[PDB]
């Protein structure tokens, strides 16, 4: 049995905006799991959640 | 200061002390209500507003 592409009509899309204070980050992303985006972004930036 | 004013005609010193009772209150209970929102994230960090 072969695989399958999701073929969501909207491709992967995101906008990452730094606030300019206290290394705050706002992440606008087409995702199913905002908590996970928060974890991996904070970890990559060495920041608290 | 009284000694200085007895010895100077075109220059005068002055001195005064006033007391303070500033009461604090808004006139109604509803006018003093307040609210907050606190999150604890799974890394232990906290967001308060």
């Amino acid at each position: 049995m072969g695989g399958q592409e999701h073929f969501y009509m909207e491709t992967q899309s995101m906008l990452v905006v730094p606030k300019g204070e206290d290394q705050e980050m706002d992440v606008y992303v087409s995702t199913q799991f905002p908590k996970y985006i928060q974890d991996i972004v904070a970890s990559t930036l060495k920041l608290p959640a | 200061v009284e000694k200085f004013n007895a010895e100077n005609y075109w220059k005068k010193k002055g001195l005064a002390m006033v007391p303070l009772k500033f009461p604090v209150g808004l006139g109604s209970r509803a006018a003093g209500q307040a609210a907050a929102l606190v999150h604890i994230y799974l890394d232990g960090s906290v967001l308060v507003t």
